Formats: structure tokens, C-alpha cells, sequence
């Protein structure tokens, strides 16, 4: 599996719409929010959570495309089959002695786990298999302008256990942000990809999953979520030809000029794609 | 007439106490070695020897606690022929294992000291060489700020900002008080195999005035 | 530390403290010589006991017995008939001379003891032939072995019996640097959470080593003074002594510069369970000597804070003021802390475990940050300023924490408890300066101050409108509206009306009280801010507890 | 444990001595001197013969007890039941 | 082996976005913070591991440019010694090994009074302003072991810094350099560096770091021509007049340098 041979920056922007994009488990189920200054953010771990059940959706498990991190698997098992697999004995809290084999039971895992070999993992477990970088890495995702919560409270006609509450219907309440554009950053970097193996046809697969990662994740609470815009910024060497945030910066979101009063929907906003440096190129066609 | 006067001070500082070391903790004000390498980093000629007179205390004792991620052991000694009769790639792994030691350090902070040193003509000495010529660079040096390496408070990560001293030293902080530090380290004797020798610290008005460190009677 | 050795040396003194004298060992005893100072035999004492099966020889702590052989090998000062009294049950008259002797000469090695048991020596019932004897000087308790002289006797001989540099501790010349030192007790007795064994001072790996040195000489202390600061510290560490206490990860242990009443409450100053009245005395600002006399002020007290890792610990901090300076100073600090309790059964004087607990992840010992509890137990005795990290902490906490009513706990945990607002408050009197009440004041007219009080009266109106709601405005709304009162106050006030009209329909028609409130406090109000500083954050929790509490039962 | 490797031969003194950690000594009936290191494992050493024991396992301390002589073993009562409650 | 002839002083300005610059291990992995200041705190050997992997993913195994104290990235496929008694063995890995030649190091011999200094040196890196971290709960799908199995999902914590704009000083010593090698090919590699230390060190921890100024003072002398603590006060960073509140982009502080001594130049390479 040839690795990739150049370093990728991106921007994602998706929306929200009387959605929950991202619970805050501290505040109730809030939407996570910057208290000091009102905007929305969301864990880099939803998104790539996001992108882990396309991918086993589209790949239904075929072979070098299992997700490592599953609904209710248990690691210990993983790192155990790796081990049977390299015929190795594993002691409980050591990696083996000798190094090639060590190497050996972590290529094993990169390989045959998708997510392990784009994201990364820790594995220093009852039963050790070592540690993974990942190529692929993206930050916290923040709204272009502050989100304002609502609390919406709803009721149910139906109790579970024996109670004689109902003298009114059992309660309950919801939390949708009415209108919302984040911004996502990530990163791909070449060299610890020709560590792990990420390729291209990973790449391929991985902007999929950006494009349509909201497509399949309906809920009850999760409202109108999409994907509106994904700049690619791909340099032409592993080490790149521009620092990253003078990249981000040629992403400009700001309000159409012809619309007023708080953003309900992606045409309240304006984003303008400036000019890239001569090392760099823009594949605004996502 | 003789003598010098250099003010040091910065934001953190951390002179190990020999016996705490590993877990590096501090001693209250720097030792009398400390102001030979301070001094040392601005001037100095194998034909000298500076010795160290007065140190004054101009800022209250306060600690920190700061630790940090290092490395367990020193890189040995390769020999280089064998370097290339293989491609023998060299290395220290710092985080393989035992390799990584977390010490923890006790360390001062918002220091501030004046030194008062002078000099000495070594056996090495040159026929020209005359203390007056050496003094006289040194202060110009801390006059214009020029120096060999930049000075720290013991420790490479915690650089000093020196000054001359032109006129009187500054009031002390301590200006009251009779502080007993207890026994601490003065020099270390290069010639009797790298022997440490101590002093017991007095801060009497915030000034500390250790005994020579050439002197006959203080080395065994 | 010279402070440990120090201790050692005075504790040592008496022979009932328990510790062991340096080159000593439990070796039988049977009879005790009783003898003028002129070597003149007055008495023998049957120290040996009675088990009913046997009359056993006494074990007593001696110097160490030499390794005894067909040869002639004296012991120091306790031996046999055949050394000391000149004669031997066994009727060799020579190995007896030979023996005596030898026992001559070893004494040798102008003290009253000495010279009159030496001039015994010169002289040489019937029962003590052929049993371990000790000499014992008449007009002064315990035997000649534990007397300063022949303690530095012993300790000579142990020094030519060499195997040496200036110690660090005691500034000595020509004495033998111990090459590794005795080791320290770990976890229940020794430092909470070190290893079964562990070592201020450690060498073991090459990047400790400097000066070419190896192994423990890079700290050269005499062994005699290693030996005495390690028992010392092993036996602080012993929680049978009082001297001794645990905060997050840091084992403190104290003691005085000499025997005070001081090492006897201190235990309880910085954990509190006359003890009350000597907390709310100094707390005054009296001096502790009204309460009770026997302090003597003037005696100097040590303080120091032990951190453990893998297999060494380390020293947290230290301080060595006198016994009035760290006790006005404790007294000032819980002054500084003092805050309206918030439930009846809450501790009037809260403890620092106590408050350090408050700011961990989930309320457990476990998850303290060590640096903070470094600054505390350290700005508490010190009478400095508190670590900066301290009211982040604190602020962080009242953001994520909530009510937590499947604590089991009668009462929904309060967001903001007794503890986090004492400690805001310390934190503002000491660190910022400002002025902060002990209980509610409705005359602060402060921005800061309103924007909390208006708080707690919403959530008051709140848990009124919806008896028995699974989570109110405090569990999510607090940090925004502390942190950014101007975006978020808009929705927290029109929740409210929807509240109190609700309210209104409903019995306690006067809803009224609570709209009157928020009449009186946005009066003084002319702007919502924009944002607001961590200080001002502080004291807009503040305000929030005391606007709370004094609305618990009011109608 | 280099116990092992020079079993009771005396240059293990020197091997544990330039590598232990802080070293103890016991003075009961019959000499002993402790060396201890980091893992929590103790070397002790009485003439020629020593013992190696380690400091969570049980079964370790009581044979560091057995391996001791009668009396030595009532002194060290104490601190062998310090290390025994490591569970 | 030539050397540089003047002596160097650099003030870096970088910036973390929503992520933790420098965990504290005696805090439970909470950025470090200044406990008398309140300003966020980066440790200097942190930034010189930065510069350490950065060198070593760009020159690869180069002629010169070997890098010793690595961390479990190293590479084992190519490397090649320059090759040009202690004395000859120290200047054999200062001609061949980059970070020897540049920070020092230590090699067993203390024999030798004369260390390994390295010219390069720099402090601690401190924030313009108090950072206020933030606790974030997350949770995880699968369970590691099967005790706790048996509600199969774990609740971890991450904290970050949702803005702070860092400053770091350094030093760089010519008369040490002259005793080292580090020539002037090593400079321009060490700004290189500098300027690009976190372009390769993204991580789910570090969120978004980049360099943002690097202003750099060369003394005409091969000592100094002027004191390095009045320098660097010629490096003023503030607030932008329209800024308001906490800080969130490094948009909202305004930073200026001063008029420098004549005995000195002042370069910006960003």
C-alpha cells in the first residue's frame, strides 16, 4: 500500500438546522458553546466519529476497512486477534522484546483497521500493541457567528416503570441550535502517512465521507445537518509550500450584504476562496 | 578602588541543593559558584581568578513548583571508525521505557541579587597580564552589555539580565533580618578532585558574605 | 535537611521516644553494675525479667556486638565477667586477664562516667558471674551506653572503623560520606503513594551523576547524620505519632524545635475535626496564648510537604516560621475564608482537603491537581498570594459540575457549595483586594454583584414555577451568563416571566415578591456587559450564593 | 534481580551496590544489610548466602522471612507485615 | 569549520487555537500555567523538540544533519556520516549530528571539564495574557477490557486553551558556535525551523499551533553590541483598538518593534 505523496490542508463547512450538532455531556445535552464568547464548537472526536460510521456503512466490512473503534467491541479483544495473527505470545504490559515484532503486530493493526491507519490510536493496554500517530488530524469545529441555544420542552403519554405521576404527562426536553454554519480545519501529513499506509484510494474514500458524512446520520435529535463547502488545499512536496494558516485565511466567510437579522439558512452567508501560493492548489470542487 | 558591582535578576531561577538533585530543589539565594559562573559567562581568561565577595538578596525568597519531562541517562562515547564499518544509525530514544524520567523542581522565581567580586592573577598568569586590563574589559563589557555566553540563573533555560552597578546597591528587602540558611554549597575544589566544599550562610541584613574560596583554612 | 537531623538529635535525648541510637541493637542483657562516680561497686539491679517459664536476660538497645570469634574481641561497654569484673565462672584465669585487658584498653578509645567506670575497671550477689552485665552511673537515670560521651565515643570508633569528605548536614571535615543512605518507609506508614520503598537522595541513572561522582557521593553527608535524618523522617511518617497528615498526594509532617503543645493541634489547624475556641481565637485576630498559656510562642516550627513518584519523592515545599508567625497566619487565612454556611451540618472551619477536594474532576481525592495543592498548605502558612490557577479551577468546576441528585443525597447538590464560594472569596480578598462580604449585602450595588443576585432570584422564581425539576438554570446557564451576561440574559429574564406568570395563575398569586426583586436589582443596572473578567466572574458567583441563601425559606 | 546472575557469589555486592537504591542494614542476633532498588525489589546479603525478594508478591516476603534466622524474624515482625498488605 | 560571527537574539511570537500547547504532568495534563502570573506557560524543551523532529523530517538522514536524541519517529532506513583523543570524538559529533551541534549535549566523558554547551539557548515561553483552559467531556464507544464490561462506554476529559498568543525568547552565542561549528547554513536552518516547527506536529491534543512573528536582533559584534533584556522590550505586542473581551484571534493583538541600538540590526522573518 504506496502511501501519499502530498501534504493536504482542508476546510470543511456544514450547517445545522433545529439540530443538536454536538451534546455537551457537562450542560445537560446543550450544544457545546464557548461560554466567554457565545460560539458553537464541535469536537474534532464527533466528526471523525461521523466519518468511522460512513466508512463501515460503505464498506460493510470488507477486508482492510474495518473500524477499530465499534459500537460495543472491546479492544483487548482486538489487540488479541492482532497478536494470534503475528503468532506471538503477548505480556501484559509490555510490547514484545523484539522490536520487529513489535513493528510487525502494529502494521498488522494499521492495515487491516481503516480508522487506526487514518486517525491514530492508543493501545497501551492489558495487552500492549504500541501507539499510532495518524496521518489525518482536524481540530475543534467553531461557528462563523455565535449560536443561540433554545431549550425546547416536550411530553410523553407513557411511563415506564409503576408510577402514579399521571397528574400531568411525563416531561421531557430537547436542545436544537435554530441556525448554525461551522468551520472545520484538518490536516493530512505525507510522512506519517508512508509510516501507516494511508493511500490514495484511503484519500478518495476519506473525502467521500467528508462530502457525504452527514447523509446517513439522521436522528431525532440531530435536525438538518449537511456539508456545504470543502476547499482542499494540496501542496506539491511531502513538507508543504505554504504554513497552514495563511491557507485558512483564503477561506473568508462573512453575511451576504442583501440579507439582515439573525442567519436561518447557508444563503444569509457569503464564502469567498482567495488566491493560492504558486507551491499550493485549490480544489474548490467539493 | 578595587572590586566589582553586578546586578542580576529574572523571572525564574534554580540553584539545586546537592542533596536534592534528582528532584531538583532550590537553595533560597544562589551560591557563591553560581556568581563565579555569572561572572565567568561575561569575562574571563585562563589567566585569572574571580572570587566572590558579598551577595545581596533584593527580592523576598518565593518558590514554584515546576516539572517536566527528561531524559534518564547520558550518551556514550562511539567510536568513530566503527561508525561506518556498518551504517550504524545512532540514537537516544527518550521516550523508549526507563528512558523517560519525570523530575519534578522546586524552583525560585522574581530573583534579584548585586555580586561583589574581584580578581586574582593564576600561575598561568601572563608576563603583560595585569588585573587592571581584565577589570577593565569586564566592566565595559557590562557597561555595553557584551558578553562570552548570555548569563543564567544556574540552570541554561533561565536566562539573567546583568547590569553594573555605578553607584550604591539597592536597599534589601532584608534590610531587618538575621537569616540563618544553614550550611550551603560554596565552591567546588577542581584541584582536589572536584571535592565540594560548604560554608555556613548567614543573611545578616540580606547580604551574604562566604569565606575565600582560595583560602587555605576553608579547603581540607 | 538539617532541620530532620536536628530533630533526631533532640528526640534522641530521651531515651523513651523510641529512637534507635545510631550503631545500636537489641541484644540481651542480665545484670546492671550500680556504681559511685568513684568507681566504688554500690549495687547490682536483676534488670532480666520474668517470663514464668524462665527468668530471660533483658533485651536492651547497646552497640553493636563485635563479630566474636576464638579470639579475643572486647565489646564496648557490655560484656561478660570475663572482661569486665576480672573474673570467670569458667576459671581461665589468663583468658580473663587477656579479656579485661582488652576491655582496658577499648574504653580508651575526661568525662565524671567515664573516669569512674574506668577507675572500677582498676579495682576487678554472686550471681552475676558469667551473665551479659552493663555498667549503670548512681544519681542519673538510664546506664553509661546512653550517655551523650559514650554515644560520641561509639560514633569515633564506628569513624576509624572506616570504609571521607565534609558533610552537608553537620559541616564536619574528615568524615566518612555515606556511598548510599538508609531508605524510606512507603505507603501507609511512609510517603502515601511512593513505592514500599523510597529515598530522598538517588543516583542510580548516569544523567543525576555530575563532578565525575558516583552513586550517593554526589550529596556527601556523614553517615552518622544519613542515619539520623532518614530515622527522623521514618519516624514523623508513622501515623502512631500525631505529627503526621495527608492532602492530596503530599504527606506533610511537622514538628518543633523543641517539645511544645504546638505539635498537637496543628494536626487539626489545616484539617479540623478546645480545638474550636483555639480555631475562632486566632481567627479573630487574638493570640492563641489566651486560650491556653503553655505555648511559648517564640519556639520555631517546621513544616514540610512530601511528593511521591515511581520509587523517589520529592520535596513539595517547606517553611520554618515560628509558631505565633504560621499561626496568625493560618488565623488570617480562615478569616479570609469565612463565608455564610450554607446548610447547618457543613463545617464552620473548612478543611483544606475539604476545599481542594471541591475542585476536582468528580469531588474525589483522586483528580486534585498536585500544583494546586502545592499552593495551598503553602499561600495558607505562608500568608502569600494564591497560586493564579486557583479561581480558574474553582470557575472551571462551576461549569461543568451539575445537580447531581443520583448522589442518593437528600438535598440536589448545589452548583455552587459552601466550599467553591468560601474559597472565590479568599481568592478575591487576598489576590485582588477586593471587598467581599460574609453574607449578603443589598447595599453593594457592584455590576458584578447584581448580575448574581438577579440570578439566583430567576432560579428561585424557576424552581417555584416547576416543583421538583430534573435540572434548573444553574446546571447550564451559569458559566455564559457569569462569562457573557450580555448574551444570554435576554432569554434567562423572558424564562422567568414565562415563570412567574405561570406563578401568578397558580397558587402564590404573590410571583409578585420575585418581580419586585428583579425591579430592585436591574435598577441598578444601566447596560448588560459584554463580557466579564475572571475577578468579576468570581464575584458575580459570590453574589449568587449569597442572593441564594438568604431566599431559602424567606416565605 | 542480579541475584542470579552471580548467586552467592560476594562480587554481587558490588554489582547491587553500584546500582541499588538507598541501602538498609539490620543488627538482630545475626548481621544483615538490605539493598534495595527501584521495582520494588530487595537484595539481602549475609556472608556469602542472600535472598531475593519482592515486595508485592506474599509469597515472596514469608520465604524472606523463613530465609531469615528465628530471632532476626521477630525484629522484623513489623516490617514484614508493612510489605505483606501490598495487594 | 566555519562559524557564525554574530551573536543572535530572537523573539518568537506563536499562538494555540482551541488545544493544549504543553500539558503539565503535575497537573493532570492541564496546560501549564504561570502560578504567579496566570499567563499560560510552554517549557523551552518542548519547542526544542519541535525543532528536533522538524529537522529531522526534513533533512532525512542529510550528511550533517543526523539527529541523536529522538523520540519513537525515528527512521532506521538511510543514514551517512560526515567523518572529519576526547577532543577529536567531540568535534566528530558536533561535524555530524545537528541538535550536538546546535543545543549540546553530554557524552559520558566528565573527565573533560569542557562540556558540549551549543550556542543555541532559549527560556520559557509565556503568554501575553491569562489563559483560562477549558474542560472538555467526551465519551468512547467500546470498552477496553471486559472487566468493566459488565454502560459499556467511558467518559474521558480534554482540556484546551481557547486562545493564547505565546512569546519566546532565545539566545544564540557566537563565541560558543565557534567552539561547536554551527555555521550559518545551521542558522538559516534553525529560522527555517523556527518558522515551521508546527507545520509537523498536528495532533488530536494540540488542536491549531502555528508561528505567527519571528523578529530576530543581529549584533554587528561577535559579543553583543547592546543589553538583550532592553532588545527584547523593544517587541511591544497589545490589543487591537477594536478588540474587546477575551482574545480569540490573533487579529486582536497589534505588535510592534522599536527603534533598535546602532550597534545592532533587526530582522523579521515573518
Amino acid at each position: 500500500m504506496t502511501a501519499i505523496a502530498n501534504r493536504y490542508e482542508f476546510v470543511l463547512l456544514f450547517d445545522v438546522e433545529n439540530g443538536n450538532p454536538n451534546g455537551d455531556p457537562d450542560a445537560g445535552n446543550m450544544p457545546r458553546i464557548d461560554p466567554e464568547t457565545g460560539h458553537g464548537l464541535v469536537t474534532d472526536v464527533c466528526l471523525k466519529r461521523k466519518i468511522r460510521n460512513h466508512v463501515a456503512l460503505t464498506k460493510e466490512g470488507a477486508e482492510r476497512f474495518n473500524i477499530y473503534i465499534q459500537e460495543k467491541a472491546i479492544l483487548n479483544e482486538t489487540h488479541e486477534r492482532a497478536y494470534t495473527a503475528c503468532d506471538l505470545k503477548p505480556e501484559p504490559k509490555k510490547l514484545p522484546k523484539k522490536v520487529e515484532d513489535a513493528k510487525r503486530v502494529t502494521d498488522w493493526m494499521c492495515t487491516n483497521f481503516y480508522d487506526i491507519r487514518t486517525f491514530g490510536a492508543v493501545m497501551t493496554t492489558e495487552v500492549n500493541c504500541g501507539q499510532v500517530r495518524g496521518p489525518v488530524q482536524m481540530a475543534f469545529a467553531r461557528s462563523v457567528e455565535p449560536v443561540v441555544p433554545q431549550e425546547v420542552s416536550i411530553t410523553r403519554m407513557a411511563v415506564t416503570t409503576k408510577a402514579e405521576a399521571e397528574d400531568n404527562r411525563t416531561m421531557g426536553r430537547k436542545h436544537i441550535v435554530p441556525y448554525g454554519l461551522y468551520v472545520a480545519h484538518g490536516f493530512i501529513s505525507a510522512p506519517l502517512a508512508e509510516k501507516t499506509g494511508f493511500s490514495d484510494e484511503d484519500l478518495t474514500l476519506f473525502w467521500d465521507a467528508l462530502v457525504n458524512m452527514f447523509e446517513h446520520d439522521r436522528s431525532a435529535a440531530r435536525g438538518l445537518m449537511s456539508s456545504r463547502k470543502l476547499i482542499v488545499f494540496k501542496h506539491q512536496n511531502r513538507l508543504g509550500n505554504a504554513p497552514a494558516h495563511k491557507l485558512f485565511d483564503l477561506v473568508k466567510v462573512s453575511r451576504a450584504e442583501g440579507s439582515s437579522g439573525p442567519a436561518r439558512s447557508f444563503a444569509d452567508y457569503a464564502v469567498t476562496v482567495g488566491q493560492a501560493p504558486e507551491g499550493v492548489e485549490v480544489k474548490e470542487m467539493l | 578602588t578595587y572590586g566589582i558591582r553586578l546586578r542580576v535578576w529574572g523571572d525564574y531561577a534554580c540553584f539545586t541543593r546537592p542533596e536534592m538533585k534528582v528532584e531538583r530543589v532550590s537553595y533560597d539565594v544562589m551560591p557563591p559558584s553560581a556568581a563565579r559562573g555569572i561572572l565567568e559567562a561575561i569575562h574571563w581568561k585562563p589567566a585569572i581568578r574571580w572570587i566572590v565577595d558579598r551577595i545581596h538578596v533584593l527580592r523576598p525568597i518565593v518558590f514554584d513548583n515546576v516539572r517536566r519531562n527528561e531524559v534518564s541517562s547520558k550518551i556514550p562515547k562511539p567510536n568513530p571508525a566503527t561508525a561506518m564499518r556498518d551504517r550504524k544509525p545512532l540514537y537516544f530514544l527518550v521516550d523508549d521505557g526507563s528512558n523517560r524520567q519525570q523530575r519534578a523542581a522546586t524552583l525560585l522565581r522574581n530573583v534579584d541579587y548585586v555580586i561583589e567580586a574581584h580578581f586574582e592573577l593564576t600561575d598561568k598568569a601572563g608576563a603583560e597580564d595585569n588585573a587592571g586590563k581584565h577589570l577593565d574589559i569586564f566592566r565595559r563589557r557590562a557597561r555595553a552589555g557584551q558578553s562570552f555566553q548570555q548569563p543564567c540563573l544556574g540552570c541554561r533555560e533561565f536566562p539573567a539580565s546583568f547590569e553594573l552597578l555605578e553607584g550604591d546597591v539597592p536597599l534589601s528587602c532584608y534590610a531587618g533580618e538575621k537569616r540563618d540558611l544553614g550550611y550551603m554549597l560554596l565552591d567546588i575544589d577542581f584541584e582536589r578532585d572536584m571535592t565540594p566544599l560548604f560554608f555556613k550562610a548567614v543573611m545578616e541584613d540580606g547580604v551574604i558574605t562566604p569565606p575565600s574560596r582560595t583560602s587555605p583554612e576553608v579547603r581540607a | 535537611l538539617q532541620a530532620l537531623h536536628g530533630y533526631y538529635q533532640r528526640m534522641s535525648a530521651d531515651p523513651d521516644a523510641g529512637m534507635p541510637p545510631y550503631g545500636t541493637s537489641m541484644e540481651n542483657i542480665s545484670f546492671a553494675l550500680v556504681l559511685d562516680a568513684k568507681g566504688t561497686l554500690r549495687g547490682i539491679e536483676d534488670l532480666r525479667e520474668q517470663e514464668g517459664k524462665k527468668l530471660r536476660p533483658r533485651k536492651m538497645l547497646v552497640p553493636i556486638a563485635e563479630k566474636k570469634g576464638n579470639g579475643i574481641k572486647p565489646n564496648f561497654l557490655w560484656e561478660n565477667t570475663s572482661y569486665i569484673l576480672g573474673v570467670d565462672a569458667k576459671g581461665k584465669q589468663e583468658r580473663t586477664d587477656k579479656c579485661h585487658a582488652a576491655f582496658i584498653a577499648h574504653i580508651k578509645a575526661a568525662d565524671q562516667d567515664l573516669a569512674a567506670v574506668l577507675q572500677f575497671l582498676e579495682h576487678g550477689s554472686e550471681e552475676v558471674i558469667g551473665s551479659n552485665i552493663v555498667f549503670r552511673i548512681e544519681g542519673e537515670p538510664g546506664f553509661v551506653h546512653e550517655r551523650p560521651a559514650a554515644r560520641q565515643a561509639w560514633a569515633n570508633c564506628l569513624n576509624r572503623r572506616e570504609q571521607c569528605g565534609q558533610c552537608l548536614i553537620t559541616g564536619e571535615r574528615q568524615k566518612p560520606i555515606a556511598q548510599l543512605h538508609p531508605s524510606i518507609k512507603g505507603g501507609r506508614d511512609g510517603v502515601r503513594g511512593a513505592q514500599a520503598v523510597a529515598s530522598i537522595v538517588s543516583f542510580n541513572n548516569t544523567a543525576f551523576e555530575s563532578y565525575g561522582k558516583e552513586q550517593s557521593i554526589n550529596a556527601p553527608v556523614s553517615q552518622e547524620a544519613a542515619f539520623s535524618y532518614v530515622t527522623a523522617l521514618n519516624y514523623l511518617l508513622n501515623p502512631s505519632n500525631r505529627q503526621k497528615v495527608t492532602i492530596a498526594d503530599a504527606t506533610v509532617v511537622f514538628w518543633a524545635e523543641r517539645s511544645s503543645p504546638a505539635e498537637d493541634i496543628f494536626a487539626g489547624m489545616f484539617d479540623p475535626p478546645r480545638m474550636h475556641d483555639l480555631l475562632v481565637a486566632i481567627r479573630s485576630g487574638k493570640r492563641a496564648t489566651d486560650i491556653m498559656p503553655d505555648m511559648d510562642e517564640s519556639v520555631r516550627f517546621h513544616v514540610l510537604g512530601l511528593s511521591p513518584n515511581a520509587a523517589r519523592l520529592s520535596v513539595r515545599f517547606w517553611e520554618v516560621d515560628t509558631v505565633g508567625h504560621m499561626l496568625d497566619k493560618v488565623g488570617r487565612h480562615y478569616r479570609e475564608l469565612e463565608i455564610i454556611p450554607q446548610f447547618n451540618n457543613e463545617q464552620e472551619f473548612p478543611s483544606l482537603s475539604t476545599l481542594l477536594r471541591q475542585t476536582a474532576v468528580l469531588n474525589k481525592t483522586e483528580n486534585i491537581s498536585p500544583v494546586l495543592a502545592g499552593g495551598l498548605f503553602r499561600a495558607m502558612l505562608t500568608g502569600g498570594p494564591y497560586p493564579q490557577s486557583l479561581l480558574p479551577a474553582v470557575l472551571g468546576r462551576i461549569r461543568a459540575e451539575h445537580a447531581r441528585p443520583e448522589d442518593k443525597s437528600r438535598y440536589r447538590l448545589e452548583v455552587v457549595t459552601y466550599y467553591r464560594a468560601a474559597l472565590i472569596k479568599a481568592y478575591l480578598i487576598r489576590n485582588r483586594k477586593l471587598e467581599v462580604p460574609v453574607s449578603l449585602d443589598p447595599a453593594r450595588t457592584d455590576r458584578p454583584y447584581l448580575l448574581g443576585r438577579l440570578f439566583a432570584v430567576l432560579e428561585k422564581a424557576q424552581e417555584d414555577a416547576v416543583p421538583g425539576a430534573n435540572a434548573t438554570i444553574k446546571d447550564r446557564y451559569l458559566a455564559s451568563a457569569s462569562a457573557n451576561p450580555g448574551q444570554v440574559f435576554h432569554m434567562l429574564l423572558k424564562n422567568a416571566s414565562n415563570h412567574t406568570a405561570k406563578l401568578r395563575k397558580d397558587p402564590e398569586r404573590k410571583a409578585i415578591h420575585y418581580e419586585i426583586m428583579m425591579q430592585e436589582i436591574i435598577d441598578n443596572i444601566s447596560d448588560f456587559p459584554v463580557t466579564m473578567s475572571s475577578d468579576e466572574q468570581g464575584l458575580f458567583m459570590i453574589g449568587y450564593y449569597h442572593q441564594r441563601k438568604a431566599l431559602f425559606t424567606k416565605k | 534481580m542480579i541475584a542470579q546472575q552471580h548467586k552467592d557469589t560476594v562480587a554481587a555486592c558490588e554489582a547491587a551496590e553500584a546500582i541499588a537504591i538507598a541501602k538498609d542494614q539490620v543488627w538482630d542476633g545475626e548481621g544483615y544489610t538490605k539493598y534495595t532498588f527501584d521495582d520494588n525489589s530487595v537484595l539481602i546479603q549475609s556472608g556469602t548466602t542472600q535472598y531475593a525478594m519482592d515486595a508485592d508478591d506474599a509469597d515472596s516476603i514469608k520465604g524472606y522471612a523463613d530465609w531469615l534466622d528465628d530471632e532476626a524474624r521477630s525484629a522484623e515482625a513489623s516490617e514484614i507485615e508493612r510489605l505483606l498488605e501490598s495487594v
